[PDB]
């Protein structure tokens, strides 16, 4: 994910 | 009638007479920030701003708060952001946020402006909303880093961006979260958030206390093993690991 805080 | 306050997890709240239906619809409705104390006062349907005015919750008598408006005529409303309009009101400055952070060279090296604490604050304090244009995960992903400096995942749908020029404050200042640089010991984290104008987005919180004209710094977040990240990031993400051994 190429964005801020994901969750994984 | 008595009052009835509904908390979001946050710690902002509505507050107000219901109808006959439990609904948050009257004239005489409020948001109140996670501050108790910084209100949004006026019309509201079903929970809905409508017209917002800046007041100050100055006591609270068996339940029911009893509000100052403030001078000036700052209103506001609910507007979600689209895929295409980030705000109605760009220049339009959240005024909860505005008495707590400032935008200014950033301590950090090479890294741009960042966001600084204008009062010293304790642990669990919101600062600083994080809104910007709701595009997908499919968009973002699918393109290149140079175009993702400002993405931040909401949830598995929705990705919020503030894409340029929006990404200059002399251009959009309504929110500030964007403006918080990355530190892999930082002083803040990303939490949900439930905003009166911006809907449901992410906020900056403070995890200890910070002092007046401290930068403030959240760890991005990227995934290390997919690392899936700017150069810059990965560049700091080996000195980090240096770090402890
Ligand atoms: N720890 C860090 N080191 C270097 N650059 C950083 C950084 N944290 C954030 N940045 C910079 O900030 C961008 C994310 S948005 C943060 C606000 C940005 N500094 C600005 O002036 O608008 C990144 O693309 C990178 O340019």
């Amino acid at each position: 994910s190429k964005s801020k805080d994901r969750k994984y | 009638h008595g009052v009835c306050w509904i908390y979001y997890p946050d710690g902002g709240s509505l507050v107000g007479e219901v109808n006959e239906d439990g609904e948050m619809t009257g004239e005489k409705i409020a948001y109140v920030y996670p501050d108790e104390r910084t209100a949004l006062y006026g019309k509201f349907i079903d929970g809905e701003m409508i017209e917002g005015k800046l007041a100050t919750l100055m006591s609270t008598e068996e339940g029911r708060p009893h509000f100052e408006l403030m001078p000036g005529n700052s209103v506001y409303h609910f507007d979600k952001s689209t895929s295409s309009c980030i705000s109605t009101n760009a220049l339009l400055p959240d005024p909860y946020e505005s008495e707590r952070v400032y935008v200014a060279e950033s301590l950090i090296s090479s890294a741009g402006e960042g966001l600084f604490s204008k009062v010293a604050v304790g642990p669990n304090t919101v600062m600083s909303f994080y809104n910007g244009v709701r595009i997908t995960h499919q968009e973002v992903d699918s393109r290149d880093w140079a175009l993702n400096g400002n993405t931040l995942s909401l949830d598995e749908e929705t990705v919020i961006d503030v894409p340029e020029p929006y990404n200059h404050v002399s251009k959009y200042c309504a929110s500030l979260g964007h403006k918080a640089n990355h530190s892999f010991t930082p002083n803040c984290i990303f939490d949900m958030f439930v905003h009166p104008r911006f809907g449901p987005i992410k906020c900056i919180r403070t995890l200890r206390a910070v002092e007046a004209d401290e930068e403030l710094t959240v760890a991005y977040g990227y995934d290390h093993s997919p690392p899936e990240a700017p150069e810059w990031y990965q560049v700091e993400l080996k000195a980090f690991q240096a770090t402890q051994q």
